[PDB]
């Protein structure tokens, strides 16, 4: 248009084969260093210095238990940068000692930070309301409590999730055994709000698709699925159903992504261990009454067992020399 | 200066929005007795 | 022990945003805006009319 | 007492929704 | 000439004016749902402890027995009944059946019948409004995941013991034992749930805020949305091309599901696949078809084990198991 | 009662003479060339 | 050579996939 | 007790012959579809 | 069709530059990744896990040397 | 509208609405102020975090 | 001058010219030539 | 010894007819008979002009 | 049958008897409180 | 707790004094 500012913001909101945008001067370096970070570190990069364990194509994984392992627990909540004070400038170093957990997670963040600002750049192109970069906020919510400040509230990135499929199964297990995170009223809300959104695709998709009316045409200015006869149907198989269809819409977004909040709330509280272990009531009654047993006393019985027989290898930083009489057996209790 | 507002406005609240609310709160009591009875 | 606290927590926890809610939807039966059914206001301050009359 | 309030909690949720299948607003279709 | 007693049962059961549609598969369904819902509020309420390890220590499930709404449950039968038919006549008093476990079995096989005759009032509610009638097929994976967790997995593994409680701290209790067991999250199948289940919500929250972004204007300033549409309208209540504008040029120029028959034939679709193979999983890993084992997989030149994120897993399902084999 | 049977039989015997009451004047007899038979004879 | 944007972008992805599927090809003949 | 093992089988067999007897009542005809 | 004959010696060029990144054995000193017969040493059987933050790079030399 | 004795006082205060300058104004000087404002904000995080490891500055508990 | 201060703002000159600088001016150059 | 009973005899004794009369007085405003400045009912549910109109 | 009831009223509550039962409802809770703790 | 109890009643009691005679309902003299 008029200025140097003007055929630049021209350029990048130019109809190509794809939207680049002024998100795109963030989102696209830091996305492509993050997927490509992890993809190196999951091909060459081990984990034998910080975990003790081989995490790489290159020592004979496969694809479900390779990963990004974190940095080992003497790093702390250290950035580890590659010209940082731990690695100074060394690459082989830098490998060797997690740094590349903080450069996929940070280039990670640095990403669905871009991404977000892209959905409100091309909604605004468009002219459309920025819904879907509201229905994001609950993907970056549960990425930045779990994966950034669940470790800040723990000791070192050492017990953040590590990138891989086997490493995110540990780390379930390892919040059930250590904070008991199935008994945090949070994570249901969030488990509610995930199973509901996969109930509301479901419903919805069968609904529109047997509904249907006898004739989709792109410039179709009428309806193609019956809303009267879906509203009849649900209203006498159910009892309610969706009469408006904008709410039903709002209902659709608001159900997963209220489950991600409602979760990265509870995240929060696990970062500084304020977790929903027990109740008290019921361990002082199991106490004094040894005959007295709930499902919730049996559950901390298996938290016991996750703890102390994966605390040796688990957290390897740390001796924890347990021999077999003080590990918790159910046989001898 | 106590004169007539013109920006008030009055509120609505249909019995959908009523049925979800009393759903909420009673199941939102129901979660959360337990932890805070113990 | 009954934690006392915790008995206040639960009613009033639950009792005050179920009064609230209880009471907007009783004033908005008496403005005739208890319905979805209707259409969109006519003018400001005047609800549209129902779908059956 | 916690056992009469879980209880009240839950009778009270299904006298909400016993309230609110049968007691629906009743859906009109606009003319 | 008059009509028989049966053609006006039958004009009403069948009958499209009811509140609730009853129909054929509603006279198999509504009996045992509320037998089921009665007796399921009846002993989460009171119920004595059930001896479910069938070695006289029972577990407590009610709430008049001191635990809370989370910690209640129906726990399972006992032990010591297995697969065993065990209705309340064949016990020798009502409290033998209550230490049994003798409520579970009858809750889910009321449930599971109810359940069943629920896809078929489904699929018959849909015939008498003159629809299409795949909505029961889409509901019968939730009711195949129940037949897995409730039915199947008792099955093959020998007792109703295993079977899932009804119950919040019961169903943890048995996701813990069954991943200590049988290593559920590296069944491959369960993956197919997991991602059946978070790509259902993604697409849920994609397609809502698609819909909610392009909704057209037609309501007042802070007006409340949804009365811009009206009930049996005929016209489209958002711009189409304007949303569809925007998902292509989110991710890539031409990606946008044009078509909103197969956007919404893969909405339905997607986690009803997801569910199907999760709930098949669960019910394979009855008959001892575990997950992948991954175990010891890295060794050095000399011999020695380097440890996976596999074996860490490992330790943690043996740590569950043997705090659950209780003196094996 | 006793064996159990009877209740068997003596319970699809007392709906069955209310369906064969409705089966009585259904005008079924002839036969039809079609996928399904909408033929229902409604007394009432 | 050098189009506004679509060959670095594309060559970016081409490039490295390559070279790293040669890789993953060479560690299937490493005996462990 | 044996009494009522008589009522839950006589309830149990009164609403499957319902249900049968009931599919059997010339079912494909209750259809909106359906040709006078 | 330009582009297409010098995709077909630059493709397998690649292709063979990364299988020879992990034959020649350079992947393992590029990454730091262990070879099968130096996971463990012979004066040290233990896991080597790095204590200290700021002194990382000079005990992994101390450590890795041999 | 009341006019009351402080709202004739701060009347001034409230009476530039709309008043703009004109193209760019003074956005290079507020780009060159937030790119310093992102270097010290960097700095002193990096500081808390031991990856800048001053002369005498030591990032523990003091005395005194 | 400590060597991590000095890593420091290396890595700031260093983002600057090779990250910022040449975006800029590659931006620059295809918004005037298209 | 704190009375259990007795905090929730005052506190729900005071709540919920302060929210009855609350609620009651609310729905009035809407319907604008929540003054005693206003004229007898012109018709079965019609409120008269207030005194000022 | 479910024909719209002729004898349904609107219910009124001036400002002035709301001040009258607020007023009540605490002066009898500030009278029995003393009696209900002890 | 008790005395926050009787001091919560007083100055509530005091408050809706406060609200009745402030914001009362403003007689007007009929016509
Ligand atoms: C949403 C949209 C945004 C999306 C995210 C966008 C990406 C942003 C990326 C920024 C992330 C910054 C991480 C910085 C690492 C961190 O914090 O690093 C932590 C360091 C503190 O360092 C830690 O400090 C600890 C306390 O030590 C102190 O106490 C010890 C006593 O034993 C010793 O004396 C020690 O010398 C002394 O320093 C230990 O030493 C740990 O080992 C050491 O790691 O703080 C510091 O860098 C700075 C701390 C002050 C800033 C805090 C704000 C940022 C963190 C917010 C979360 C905090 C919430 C925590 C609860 C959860
Ligand atoms: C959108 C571009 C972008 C963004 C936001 C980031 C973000 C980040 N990078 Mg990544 N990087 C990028 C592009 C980007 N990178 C590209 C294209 C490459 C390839 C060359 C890299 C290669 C790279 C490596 C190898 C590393 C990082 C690291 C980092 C982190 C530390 C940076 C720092 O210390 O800031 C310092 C502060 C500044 C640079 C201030 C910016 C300059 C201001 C705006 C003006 C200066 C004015 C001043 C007066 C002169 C940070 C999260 C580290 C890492 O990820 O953590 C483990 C690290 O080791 N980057
Ligand atoms: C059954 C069931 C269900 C439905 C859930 C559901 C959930 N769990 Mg829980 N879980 C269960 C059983 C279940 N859980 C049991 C038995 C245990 C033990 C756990 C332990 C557990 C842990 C330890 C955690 C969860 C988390 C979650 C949430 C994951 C949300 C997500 O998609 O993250 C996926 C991540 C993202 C969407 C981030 C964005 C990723 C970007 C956009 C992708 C970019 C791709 C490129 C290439 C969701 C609420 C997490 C949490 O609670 O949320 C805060 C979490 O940390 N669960
Ligand atoms: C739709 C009605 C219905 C159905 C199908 C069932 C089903 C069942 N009930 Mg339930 N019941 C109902 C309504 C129903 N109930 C109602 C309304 C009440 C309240 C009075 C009860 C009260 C009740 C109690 C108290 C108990 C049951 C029990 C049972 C089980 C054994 C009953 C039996 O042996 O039948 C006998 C039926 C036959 C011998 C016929 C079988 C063959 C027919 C033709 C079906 C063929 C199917 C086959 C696949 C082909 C069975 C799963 C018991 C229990 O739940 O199990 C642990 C038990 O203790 N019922
Ligand atoms: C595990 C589950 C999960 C995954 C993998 C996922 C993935 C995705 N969802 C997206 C969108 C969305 N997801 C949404 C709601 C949801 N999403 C959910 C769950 C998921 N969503 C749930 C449960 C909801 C419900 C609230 C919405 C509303 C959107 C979108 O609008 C968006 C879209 O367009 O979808 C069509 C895309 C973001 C693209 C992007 O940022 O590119 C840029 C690339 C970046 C930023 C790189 C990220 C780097 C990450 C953070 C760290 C590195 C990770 C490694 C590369 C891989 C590690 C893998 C191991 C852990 C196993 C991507 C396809
Ligand atoms: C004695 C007793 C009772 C004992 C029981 C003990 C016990 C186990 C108690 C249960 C406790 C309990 C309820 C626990 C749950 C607590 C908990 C986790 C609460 C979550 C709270 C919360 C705030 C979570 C946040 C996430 C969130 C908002 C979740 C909400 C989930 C939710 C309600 C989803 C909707 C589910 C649902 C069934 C929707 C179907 C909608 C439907 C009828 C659509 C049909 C339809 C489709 C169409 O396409 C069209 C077109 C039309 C027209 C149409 O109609
Ligand atoms: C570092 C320096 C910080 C500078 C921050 C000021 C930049 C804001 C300039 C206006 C941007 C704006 O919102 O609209 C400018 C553009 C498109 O906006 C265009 O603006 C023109 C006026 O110049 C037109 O009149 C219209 O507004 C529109 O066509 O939209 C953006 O939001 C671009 C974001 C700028 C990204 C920062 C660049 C520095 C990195
Ligand atoms: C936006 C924020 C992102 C800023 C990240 C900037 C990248 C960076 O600092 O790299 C850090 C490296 C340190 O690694 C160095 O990298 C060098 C690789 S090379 O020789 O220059 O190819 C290597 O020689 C040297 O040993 C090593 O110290 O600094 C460099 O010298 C490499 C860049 C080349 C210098 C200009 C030519
Ligand atoms: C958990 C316990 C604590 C919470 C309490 C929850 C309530 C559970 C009570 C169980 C019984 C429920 C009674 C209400 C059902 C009913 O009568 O509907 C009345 C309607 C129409 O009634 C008919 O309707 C006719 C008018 S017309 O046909 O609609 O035109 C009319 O002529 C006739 O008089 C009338 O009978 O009939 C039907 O819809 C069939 C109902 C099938 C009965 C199962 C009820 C399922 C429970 C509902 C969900 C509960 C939550
Ligand atoms: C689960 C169980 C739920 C139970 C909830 C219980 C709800 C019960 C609440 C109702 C009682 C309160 C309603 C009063 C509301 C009220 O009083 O309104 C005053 C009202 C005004 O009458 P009008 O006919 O003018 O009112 C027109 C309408 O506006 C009234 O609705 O007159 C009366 O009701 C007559 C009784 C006079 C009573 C005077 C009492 C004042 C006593 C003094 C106060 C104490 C001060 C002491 C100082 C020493
Ligand atoms: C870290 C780092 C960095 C970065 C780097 C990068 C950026 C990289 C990239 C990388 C990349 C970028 C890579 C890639 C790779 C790829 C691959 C590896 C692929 C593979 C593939 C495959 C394997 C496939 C498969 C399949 C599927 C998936 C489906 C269908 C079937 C088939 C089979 C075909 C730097 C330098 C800054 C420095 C610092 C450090
Ligand atoms: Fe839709």
């Amino acid at each position: 248009d008029r200025g140097v500012f003007d055929l630049i913001d021209d350029w990048l909101k130019r109809d190509r084969f794809v939207f680049v945008g002024w998100s795109g001067l963030l989102l696209f370096p830091c996305a492509f260093l993050a997927v490509g970070g992890w993809l190196t570190g999951i091909t060459f990069v081990t984990s034998w210095y910080t975990h003790g364990l081989a995490s790489s194509f290159l020592e004979g994984c496969n694809f479900l238990t390779a990963a990004v392992s974190t940095p080992a627990n003497s790093m702390g909540h250290s950035l580890l940068l590659l010209w940082g004070p731990e690695a100074q400038g060394d690459i082989t170093r830098w490998f060797q000692i997690g740094g590349l957990w903080t450069f996929v997670a940070l280039h990670g963040s640095f990403g669905v930070i871009g991404f977000c600002l892209r959905q409100f750049e091309i909604a605004r192109l468009v002219g459309i309301r920025p819904y879907n970069a509201i229905a994001f906020s609950g993907p970056i919510a549960v990425f930045v409590t779990v994966f950034l400040v669940y470790p800040l509230g723990q000791a070192s990135w050492f017990f953040a999730p590590s990138f891989g499929v086997a490493a995110i199964f540990r780390f379930l297990l390892f919040l059930q055994g250590f904070h008991n995170w199935t008994l945090n009223p949070f994570h249901m809300m969030g488990v509610a709000g995930i199973l509901g959104g996969a109930l509301l695709c479901a419903i919805h998709g069968a609904t529109v698709e047997n509904t249907l009316f006898e004739d989709f045409t792109p410039t179709q200015s009428e309806e193609t699925y019956s809303m009267v006869t879906a509203n009849r149907f649900w209203s006498q198989i159910f009892g309610v159903a969706f009469s408006n269809k904008r709410w039903l819409h709002f209902f659709m977004l608001f159900v997963p992504v209220a489950g991600m909040w409602t979760s990265s709330l509870g995240i929060v509280g696990l970062a500084l261990n304020l977790r929903s272990y027990d109740f008290v009531s019921q361990e002082l009654r199991a106490a004094e009454d040894p005959e007295f047993e709930t499902f919730y006393t049996k559950n901390n019985l298996l938290n016991e067992g996750i703890r102390s027989w994966m605390a040796a290898q688990d957290q390897p930083h740390e001796n924890f020399i347990f021999p077999e009489e003080v590990l918790p057996r159910g046989n001898a209790l | 200066m106590s004169a007539p507002n013109p920006n008030k406005q009055p509120v609505e609240l249909n019995r959908t929005s009523l049925y979800w609310g009393l759903l909420l709160i009673f199941v939102l009591a129901v979660l959360f007795s337990s932890y805070f009875f113990n | 022990e009954v934690s006392f606290g915790a008995f206040l927590a639960v009613i009033l926890g639950l009792f005050i945003p179920v009064v609230f809610l209880v009471t907007l939807y009783i004033q908005s039966e008496a403005q005739g805006t208890a319905t979805n059914f209707r259409l969109p206001d006519k003018a400001p301050g005047v609800p549209g009319d129902r779908y059956d009359a | 007492m916690e056992a009469l309030v879980y209880t009240f909690l839950l009778i009270g949720t299904l006298i909400v929704i016993f309230f609110a299948i049968f007691f629906r607003d009743p859906p009109r279709i606009v003319k | 000439e008059s009509a028989s007693f049966w053609e006006q049962f039958c004009a009403w059961i069948t009958s499209t004016e009811n509140r609730l549609y009853i129909g054929w598969f509603g006279c198999l369904m509504f009996p045992t749902l509320l037998t089921a819902t009665s007796a399921y509020i009846i002993a989460f309420i009171a119920a004595p402890p059930v001896d479910i390890d069938g070695i006289r220590e029972p577990v407590a499930g009610s709430l008049l027995y001191g635990n809370n709404i989370i910690s209640g449950a129906v726990v399972p039968s006992s032990n010591a009944i297995g697969v065993h038919f065990y209705p309340i006549w064949e016990a020798a008093s009502i409290d033998e059946w209550l230490y049994n476990g003798g409520p579970y079995q009858l809750v889910v096989f009321h449930f599971f019948i109810g359940v069943c005759a629920y896809i078929g009032r489904e699929w018959e509610l849909s015939y008498r409004l003159g629809m299409r009638p795949w909505i029961c097929v889409a509901f019968s994976a939730p009711v195949a995941a129940a037949a897995a967790v409730f039915v199947i997995y008792p099955i093959g593994q020998g007792s109703f013991s295993d079977g899932m409680p009804l119950g919040i701290s019961g169903t943890f209790n048995f996701m813990l034992v069954f991943q200590a067991e049988h290593n559920i999250l590296m069944h491959p199948f369960h993956m197919l749930g997991v991602a059946g289940v978070f790509g259902g919500s993604l697409f849920s929250a994609m397609h809502g805020s698609l819909v909610t972004s392009s909704l057209i204007r037609e309501t007042s300033e802070n007006e409340s949305l949804n009365y811009g549409y009206k009930f049996g309208q005929e016209e489209e209540t958002y711009n189409i091309v304007a949303a569809h504008g925007y998902f292509g040029r989110l991710i890539f120029q031409y990606a946008s599901f044009n078509n909103s028959r197969a956007l919404h034939f893969f909405l339905g679709a997607w986690p009803v696949v997801g569910i199907w193979f999760t709930a098949m999983g669960v019910a394979t890993m009855a008959f001892n078809l575990n997950g992948f084992n991954f175990n010891q997989s890295v060794v050095d030149s000399q011999g020695r084990v380097i440890n996976t994120w596999a074996d860490i897993l490992n330790r943690s399902n043996l740590g569950m198991e043997v705090m659950h084999e209780r003196n094996a | 009662d006793d064996s159990l049977g009877f209740v068997l039989i003596g319970v699809t015997a007392v709906i069955g003479l209310a369906w064969a009451q409705w089966q009585s004047y259904q005008d079924d007899g002839d036969d039809f060339f079609d996928t399904y038979d909408s033929r229902r004879a409604a007394a009432a | 050579p050098i189009f506004t944007f679509r060959w670095l972008t594309i060559h970016a992805l081409a490039v490295p996939t390559v070279f790293f599927l040669g890789a993953i090809t060479s560690m299937q003949f490493i005996q462990r | 007790m044996f009494t009522l093992k008589i009522l839950v089988y006589t309830v149990v067999i009164f609403f499957i012959s319902l249900f049968t007897f009931g599919f059997l009542s010339s079912d494909p005809s209750r259809n909106p579809n359906r040709k006078d | 069709i330009r582009y297409w004959i010098i995709h077909s010696i630059t493709i397998p060029s690649l292709f063979v530059a990364g299988f020879l990144f992990v034959s020649t054995g350079l992947a393992y000193d590029a990454f730091g990744t262990p070879r099968p017969n130096e996971y463990f040493t012979q004066d040290r059987q233990q896991i080597p896990l790095v204590n200290d933050r700021f002194s990382a790079k000079q005990e992994l030399e101390d450590l890795t040397k041999g | 509208a009341l006019r009351t004795r402080l709202g004739e006082i701060l009347r001034p205060l409230n009476a530039e609405y709309g008043k703009v300058a004109p193209g760019w104004g003074t956005t290079s000087v507020m780009g060159v102020f937030m790119a310093l404002f992102l270097v010290f904000l960097v700095i002193i995080l990096q500081i808390y975090n031991s990856s800048i490891i001053l002369e005498n500055v030591d990032v523990d508990w003091v005395t005194v | 001058m400590t060597p991590s201060l000095s890593a420091f703002l290396s890595s700031v000159i260093l983002a600057v010219v090779i990250i910022v600088i040449p975006i800029g001016a590659a931006l620059v150059f295809v918004s005037t030539s298209d």
